[PDB]
RNA sequence: ACCUCGAUGUUGGAUCAGGACAUCCCGAUGGUGCAGCCGCUAUUAAAGGUUCGUUUGUUCAACGAUUAAAGUCCUACGUGAUCUGAGUUCAGACCGGAGUAAUCCAGGUCGGUUUCUAUCUACUUUCAAAUUCCUCCCUGUACGAAAGGACAAGAGAAAUAAGGCCUACUUCACAAAGCGCCUUCCCCCGUAAAUGAUAUCAUCUCAACUUAGUAUUAUACCCACACCCACCCAAGAACAGGGUU
RNA sequence: UCUCUUACUUUUAACCAGUGAAAUUGACCUGCCCGUGAAGAGGCGGGCAUAACACAGCAAGACGAGAAGACCCUAUGGAGCU
RNA sequence: GCUACCUAAGAACAGCUAAAAGAGCACACCCGUCUAUGUAGCAAAAUAGUGGGAAGAUUUAUAGGUAGAGGCGACAAACCUA
């Protein structure tokens, strides 16, 4: 089934400039209090999450280094310690992960 | 910017606010338990030709029911939940044939309602209701707004009409929508199994209005006429109606007296305006049965 | 019509769906925090809690062991489930996992979600937090709460 | 449910039913406005190369709860006038026939067992 | 035996005689019956040899003598499973191993 | 004022049907060579309905079993950008006949490819009014010499159609379905009669008029409107809708 | 296969992101009924209807689109065979 | 260099039954019966299933030959670079 006639620019404009076709303005956008970058509500802030993910990756690299090879998951809990930190009574009997940097403010 | 009620509330403020609003709703509902103690609208005796208000009930589900003759009838359970009279309109004001009562059912959140509706309910002093339905009544059947309605409004042996939105099947083809026979499976039939055949005639260069074509089926109001009331449970406000009513379970149905000409003037024995429990003349039992209904707790029936 | 259908259709079919979820769950047990498409994460979440329940049911239990053997492709994780994850949650009766929506994926613009087991060693997520009690609206309502409790 | 071209077991004393034949008796027609035949529905058979009326007495298809369901589709041969061809019915016969509209007294009389 | 309280079999001289007897008893029944009592149907009107009327507690069979002899309803109801005509009937047998012979 | 056989988007079927009345059935009447049951004939009526199978012989034909009846037609075969036999109709092949042959038949038989992603018009829950059969009563009555055998009114059972539903049963299993269950409401206008003039009788009246007569049916359904973060849903392609105390 | 169809899965689908064809197209501000035009009308006459725009279905019309046909006829046009 | 046929020198054919074969079942291999899909396609002839043959008038690689008034043909007017 082929078009019987060429559709005009007038009719085409009516189709493609319809509100239905148009991009809708978003009202979800707020400033993240932590970093000041824009976040959509209901969604984790991209900047803050990227920061957390970078740190998580570093810790995981260290975890892999200590484990050595595959199929070496520990049968005890894990704890991450930074520079100038010692294991506590709770941290005793846990796997210790050492980081070469200082504690982040957000990490508690 | 978009806002919801608990957007700006603290961790400890959310439970407090929830409790506060819930308690106020409970209080408002409890306030309206005695309409006769409050200044009522005049109660008139039943007359031929008169029509009384109906109810809004929730479809609980279905169970079997037996009769003394031995026949099994399936029944639908309709629970009456926070059913109140909301509004009265005179015939002149409505610009219609009859006076109207707006009646609401099934209380819902205040936070999820529009300001207009909230204001209306505030003036009433009742928590907002999910659905409001309009009942055409005579003048002598007028009830003061705020008056609660109960399942005992209906009585066993009475016939009712039930109206609800049917279960929405979404977009359906002709076979499920209109019961078109379709085309055979094998013996050719390249791409024709479930298709509509010839839509119209050759001579007309068009398709008639109201031709049966694929589209959205369900999710529309339908009325089931002449359903018998087998049983009332006064404690839980349950109406046992014969057969199946439209809609899914946990939906809201509009229940009124049967419009069928056979059951035109059988409203004589029924409580005319409504049933007022606070009247307290011959306090009704937990269960009201029809004569034919095999009551639970009765001895095993023998066909003598 | 799909009234009351509780499971998504994903992968190459029913078996494939199980296998996809199994891989996500194995990832979660190992890493304790997993990024994946939102729908897949939401589907897997239920299985995550159920697995902890079977973990709690006991190491010695043969039924729980069989389940754990199936759902964990890497076998080293099976001790971890029984000896680390299950003892961690012994106090609480549920809500073991935490799921949060993540900015859409770069390539395919897919809705994304992070899922973690609660009480993990990893750096805490930037979780959404309700407004402070010291805000103006919260102060007004605290006043109201005080007045109500004084009335009683 | 007995339709046209349904093989049928004759539960009767009649010579026509019980005599050996190469093919089983087959339903030619059902005397109901819809093709479907149930208990108490008169049908027409092709039996032993002749057309003969029969009455259905139980079938494989489930019905109302308390009503019995039979493993085989069972018929009783009847003449055009309505009297049974065979003298005795050994196979148990449902009691629902009595209340049903039609000439069921003859069949119940010649029946020996009820289920 | 869950059929009736009383089973009645009578003999008639002619078809016309059978009809006369069957119609009279139903006419007498209608006169004497209660309003709650359901109406009865004369069965086998077209049949020239057998008529039967079913009441609440009674079944009446009106049949010609030659018809009565072959059917022997008297024998069947007195002797439910011990009837002579039941003895000649042999139950069908499925061949063993589910393989037919000859 | 010769024997032909033509035609061939020609015609079947499926799907969905729109319409006409010149009515096949169901409604109401008049006549009868209408005692009653069946009929024959005409008037009015298109709301609803109008079956499943199979070809030994039959020039647009039957046969079997039914039915209330198995209507006659128009719609570009109604309808092939929804589908499908056969024929026109052929590329291969054989039989009978014709022709020296190639080849032909206005004869027979076997085998045999039409694709389409919808631009425009039109349309995509008008709805809320259902018909029919059988059984019983009347009644075995009226009627009739018998044989036979009603109509009104009422009751019960079904089938179909329209609209729903899932308690059971069945396909199955947070649910969707039928093979299951539930509900289904008004009439039709042709005539049959009073009183009574033109035409002091009579006369049902394209006289004024009076009844059967019902007229415009009617009633039912729907009907308030945050934020339009998000989540859930018995709501849904998207969108929209319902719930979030 | 059918009576008589149903349920589920996959593909497709629809929505979001990326890439991005083809046949087709006189111009179109592109309605319905009846009539006219030997049939046949969106556009002509007499009536009627009618804020405007998407998206998803449909195949009644646009003698819907592309070739390739089959039929009849014509050319002092060809060719193969006898 | 496709294809029809031929020439030279080659290669391939599991397993099972068989007095033992242009035998049977049945792989690989060759072909293309029937259906469905596809129809600007994966494809200017394909896919999936189902099929016919599969020690032979078999299938197939290499090199050579026959040329249009012609070749070649287990005649289908077949094939001779869509
Ligand atoms: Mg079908
Ligand atoms: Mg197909
Ligand atoms: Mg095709
Ligand atoms: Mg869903
Ligand atoms: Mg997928
Ligand atoms: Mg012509
Ligand atoms: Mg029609
Ligand atoms: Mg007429
Ligand atoms: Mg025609
Ligand atoms: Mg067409
Ligand atoms: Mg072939
Ligand atoms: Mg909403
Ligand atoms: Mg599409
Ligand atoms: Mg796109
Ligand atoms: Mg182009
Ligand atoms: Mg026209
Ligand atoms: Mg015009
Ligand atoms: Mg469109
Ligand atoms: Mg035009
Ligand atoms: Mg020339
Ligand atoms: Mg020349
Ligand atoms: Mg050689
Ligand atoms: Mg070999
Ligand atoms: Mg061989
Ligand atoms: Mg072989
Ligand atoms: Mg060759
Ligand atoms: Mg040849
Ligand atoms: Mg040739
Ligand atoms: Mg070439
Ligand atoms: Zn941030």
């Amino acid at each position: 089934a082929a078009p019987k006639n060429r559709r005009t620019i007038e009719v085409n404009r009516c189709r493609r400039r319809n509100p239905q076709k148009l991009i809708k303005v978003k009202n979800n956008i707020d400033v993240c209090p932590e970093c000041g970058h824009l976040k959509q509500k209901h969604v984790l802030c991209a900047y803050c999450y990227e920061k957390v993910c970078k740190e998580t990756a570093e810790i995981r690299r260290q975890i892999g280094k200590q484990e050595g090879g595959p199929f070496k998951a520990p049968t005890i809990e894990t704890v991450v310690l930074y520079t100038g930190e010692t294991p506590s009574e709770q941290d005793q009997g846990k796997r210790i992960i050492e980081r070469d940097r200082k504690r982040p403010s957000w990490f508690t | 910017s978009g806002t919801w009620w608990d957007e700006h509330l603290s961790e400890e403020n959310v439970p407090f606010i929830k409790q506060l609003v819930s308690d106020e709703d409970k209080a408002q509902l409890a306030s309206k338990l005695c309409p006769l103690k409050d200044e009522p609208w005049p109660i008139h005796p039943w007359e031929p030709g008169s029509f009384r208000v109906g109810l809004i009930a929730l479809k609980l589900g279905m169970m079997p029911l037996w009769t003394k003759d031995g026949q099994k009838h399936v029944v639908t359970l309709l629970q009456v939940q926070d059913c109140h009279v909301l509004k009265y309109t005179s015939k002149e004001n409505c610009n219609g044939k009859m006076a109207t009562l707006s009646v609401g059912g099934k209380t819902v959140s205040r936070f999820r309602k529009a300001t207009s509706i909230l204001e209306f309910y505030r003036e009433l002093g009742l928590p907002p209701k999910q659905t409001v339905k309009i009942f055409n009544i005579t003048d002598n059947a007028a009830i003061k707004p705020g008056t609660p309605l109960y399942a005992a409004h209906f009585r066993p042996g009475q016939y009712v009409d039930v109206t609800a939105k049917t279960i929405g099947k979404g977009f359906q083809g002709v076979m499920k929508r209109w019961g078109f026979k379709g085309q055979p499976a094998t013996h050719g039939q390249t791409k024709t199994h479930r298709r509509p055949g010839a839509v119209a005639t050759g001579d007309i260069g068009r398709v008639w209005p109201g031709t049966k074509m694929p589209g959205k089926m369900g999710n529309i109001y339908r009325t089931e006429y002449g359903l018998k009331v087998w049983r009332i449970n006064t404690k839980h406000n349950i109406i046992y109606v014969n057969g199946s009513v439209p809609g899914h379970k946990n939906c809201l149905v509009k229940v009124k007296d049967s419009k069928l000409p056979a059951y035109k003037d059988l409203g004589k024995n029924l409580p005319f305006p409504t049933y007022f429990p606070d009247g307290d003349e011959e306090e009704l039992p937990e269960d009201l049965y029809d004569e034919n209904v095999c009551q639970p707790g009765a001895p095993s029936i023998t066909f003598a | 019509i799909s009234h009351g259908r509780v499971f998504r259709r994903m992968g190459l079919g029913p078996e494939s769906r199980i296998h996809l979820l199994r891989n996500l769950l194995t990832g979660l047990v190992r890493h304790e925090r997993i990024e994946a498409p939102w729908a897949r994460v939401d589907e897997m979440r239920g299985y995550a809690e159920k697995l902890i329940d079977y973990g709690k049911l006991g190491d010695t239990n043969e039924r729980a062991m069989r389940m754990a053997d199936f759902w964990l492709t890497e076998k080293d994780l099976i001790p971890k489930l029984f000896q680390v994850l299950a003892p961690r949650y012994k106090d609480q009766t549920g809500g073991y996992t935490r799921m949060l929506q993540i900015p859409n994926r770069s390539l395919d613009r897919a809705k994304m979600a992070v899922i973690e087991y609660k009480g993990n060693c990893l750096p805490p997520l930037p979780l959404p937090r309700r407004d402070s009690h010291l805000t103006l609206l919260n102060q007004l309502l605290q006043g109201l709460r005080q007045d109500l409790r004084q009335s009683q | 449910a007995i339709q046209k071209m349904t093989r049928v077991r004759v539960v009767d004393n009649s010579a026509l039913g019980n005599s050996p034949y190469h093919r089983a008796p087959r339903c030619i027609h059902v005397y109901k406005k819809n093709g479907v035949g149930k208990v108490g529905d008169q049908i027409l058979l092709a039996i032993k190369g002749q057309k003969k009326k029969a009455l259905i007495v139980g079938h494989c298809m489930p019905g109302p709860r308390m009503t019995p369901r039979f493993d085989s589709n069972n018929v009783v041969l009847i003449e055009d006038n309505g009297n049974p061809v065979g003298t005795r019915i050994k196979t148990p016969i449902p009691t629902s026939l009595r209340k049903r509209e039609g000439e069921y007294s003859k069949v119940l009389a010649i029946a020996q067992n009820f289920v | 035996m869950r059929y009736t309280d009383y089973f009645v079999i009578v003999s008639g001289t002619s078809t016309r005689h059978l009809h006369a007897m069957a119609f009279y008893v139903v006419k007498m029944y209608k006169h004497l019956k209660c309003k709650r009592d359901p109406h009865v149907k004369i069965e086998g009107k077209d049949t020239d040899d057998w008529l039967c009327v079913d009441f609440g507690s009674m079944v009446i069979h009106l049949m010609l003598p030659e018809t009565r002899e072959i059917y022997e309803l008297e024998k069947l109801w007195t002797l439910r499973s011990y009837d002579d005509q039941l003895a000649q009937i042999a139950p069908e047998t499925v061949p063993e191993d589910f393989i037919l012979g000859i």
